This record gives C-alpha cells, sequence and structure tokens, in this order.
C-alpha cells in the first residue's frame, strides 16, 4: 500500500560507454502493469526512453535509442532495468522509472531518477603528454574547487530561504 | 513524422486565487489506433518528478482536486485552473502517447507574481510559505550533486592519464 520506485546504478561514463540502470519496485503489484523510462535532459526536456509490457513480451523505444537501449524486467524480483550501450552527450539525464495503467495513462507513479552523466570528448588529448607530479597535482588541486562550489551553492540557497523566513516571522 | 508538442506561454506570472489556462498543441491529429486520444498533464515541481494530473484529456487522475480541468480535441488541448493554490505552482507538461514515439510538450511554467521586492509573501499563510521554503531542498540536493558530476567528469581524464603511465 506504500508505492515506492527507486532508480540505481546512474554516474558518469564515457562517449561510446555503457550503463546499466536499475529500479527497485516495491509497494505494488508489480509484474500486473507496464514499465517504462524517462529522461529529463539538463535544459528540463522531458523525453520517453523505453516502454515494456507487464510480462515482458512486447518493447517500445523511439528512434533515439533503438539499437542502443535494453529495457527489461524481472518480475520476480520486482525490478526494472534500462541497459544502456553506445552513449552519446545527448543521453545525459535524470532517468525516472515510471509505472503504466495498460489502456489508460502512461506514467502513474515516479521514482525520483538517477542521474547519468556523459563526459566529454576530449581533455585527455593534452594530458597524455604531463608528468605524473603535474597529473596528480590536478588531481588534489580539484577537491578544493569542488566543495568551493558546494559551499557557494549553500549560501545562494540561504540567501533564497531568508525572505522566506523573514515572511513567517513577521505574522 | 513525429509529432511535435507545442505548448503556449512559456511562463505564466499568476497571484493566488487567479485563473490559470494553458494550452498544448500537436502537430498533427493524436487519436491512437483504438479511438482513445491518449493526451495527458504532468506537473512537476523544482528538485522532483513529475506527477499525473489529467489523462485521455480530460480525465483527472485520482487525488487531483476538482479545480483542475483538462478539454480539447484535435490539435488543441487546454489545461484550467479555477482557483490556483500555492501547490499547484510548477512546470506543466502535456504529453501525446497515441503515435509513436510518445512526446512530451516543452513545459509551461506557472509562477506567482513577485513584484519589485518580497511584499508578496505577506499575504501567504504560514502554511504556504513553509512550503515555498522545504520546495527549496530538492533543488539543492539536485545542484550540488550536478557539481559532484562536473568534478568526476574533470578527474576522469587525469585518471586515465594517470593509470597509462
Amino acid at each position: 500500500m506504500e508505492v515506492q520506485l527507486v532508480e540505481s546504478g546512474g554516474g558518469l561514463v564515457k562517449p561510446g560507454g555503457s550503463l546499466k540502470l536499475s529500479c527497485a519496485a516495491s509497494g505494488f503489484t508489480f509484474s500486473s502493469y507496464a514499465m517504462s523510462w524517462v529522461r529529463q535532459t539538463p535544459e528540463k526536456r522531458l523525453e520517453w526512453v523505453a516502454t515494456i509490457s507487464s510480462g515482458g513480451s512486447y518493447t517500445y523505444y523511439p528512434d533515439s535509442v533503438k539499437g542502443r537501449f535494453t529495457i527489461s524486467r524481472d518480475n520476480a524480483k520486482n525490478t526494472l532495468y534500462l541497459q544502456m550501450s553506445s552513449l552519446r552527450s545527448e543521453d545525459t539525464a535524470m532517468y525516472y522509472c515510471a509505472s503504466a495503467y495498460d489502456g489508460s495513462y502512461y506514467f502513474d507513479y515516479w521514482g525520483q531518477g538517477t542521474t547519468v552523466t556523459v563526459c566529454s570528448g576530449s581533455d585527455y588529448e593534452f594530458l597524455k603528454s604531463w608528468t605524473v607530479e603535474d597529473l596528480q597535482k590536478r588531481l588534489l588541486a580539484l577537491d578544493p574547487m569542488m566543495e568551493q562550489e558546494i559551499e557557494e551553492i549553500r549560501q545562494k540557497y540561504q540567501s533564497k530561504r531568508q525572505p522566506i523566513l523573514d515572511a513567517i516571522e513577521a505574522k | 513524422m513525429d509529432v511535435l508538442m507545442t505548448q503556449t506561454p512559456l511562463s505564466l506570472p499568476v497571484s493566488l486565487g487567479d485563473q490559470a489556462s494553458i494550452s498544448c498543441r500537436s502537430s498533427q491529429s493524436i487519436v491512437h489506433s483504438n479511438g482513445n486520444t491518449y493526451l495527458e498533464w504532468y506537473l512537476q515541481k523544482p528538485g522532483q518528478s513529475p506527477k499525473l494530473l489529467i489523462y485521455k484529456v480530460s480525465n483527472r487522475f485520482s487525488g487531483v482536486p476538482d479545480r483542475f480541468s483538462g478539454s480539447g480535441s484535435g490539435t488543441d488541448f487546454t489545461l484550467k485552473i479555477s482557483r490556483v493554490e500555492a501547490e499547484d505552482l510548477g512546470v506543466y507538461y502535456c504529453f501525446q502517447g497515441s503515435h509513436v514515439p510518445w512526446t512530451f510538450g516543452g513545459g509551461t511554467k506557472l509562477e506567482i507574481k513577485r513584484g519589485s521586492d518580497y511584499e508578496f509573501l505577506k499575504s501567504w499563510t504560514v502554511e504556504d510559505l513553509q512550503k515555498r521554503l522545504l520546495a527549496l531542498d530538492p533543488m539543492m540536493e539536485q545542484e550540488i550533486e550536478e557539481i559532484r558530476q562536473k568534478y568526476q567528469c574533470k578527474r576522469q581524464p587525469i585518471l586515465d592519464a594517470i593509470e597509462a603511465k
């Protein structure tokens, strides 16, 4: 009675690389409903990725991923899968797992998604001639910058929160 | 040819209590082979996944309040909110499931008329103000994870270079 869809398996990948996404279903009879993957690009555009019938005999893809992505399900394990191969930069998106009600509507319950990031097809060109010292120095230098960008995000949201907190205080 | 879903307007500024109307146009008819028209409206809050509001043009999804209503036919479809409440603010997407590939509209942002300062927040109840405050946390966590992904992508060529020596 407590429906829950939990996606996992996302992360970074190189162009031409591969990833396998998993979606754990609970709180409903998973094997009685079609399942789908829907992604949201960094520009907030939603694109349907794949759909599989309740028993797995029928699968549907758009031409953008046909031949590269395979949707599958394990009704005994109540899990949906998406095998992604030959990944391209336009596949960078948040991938949502979603249940259907066959014949009525397409995307009933959504998980909170898992992020897939396809890295750039460069940067290694000027790095393959550096010394190990300079390479490890670049690795070490990166972590202060990331933590600084995270802290600056937190400051941004502190400024976003303040007028709302002020309005609550003025009641 | 694929069906194109075009939404209008791109953004709709409203005050709480106002009526809201948003349009969705298809590049061709979207009548499924079985005769039904699988046009659906979804609402998404920042940092959170979309949620189904209307299915088959006009059927209200279970739990959707009466103030929401959908209509239309042919290539013109409309979603209307009789009296906008704070929980209705977000990005609305229309979607066609009649012809493969199934496609989404570009989205319409229903946002509050905030003015040139923060005086609009003073007409809000504490409950609505709290919901607005809490809606920021998923958006923050998403931006933080996006930075983590960016730096994993930055440090991967370095790791490959070190491993290749």
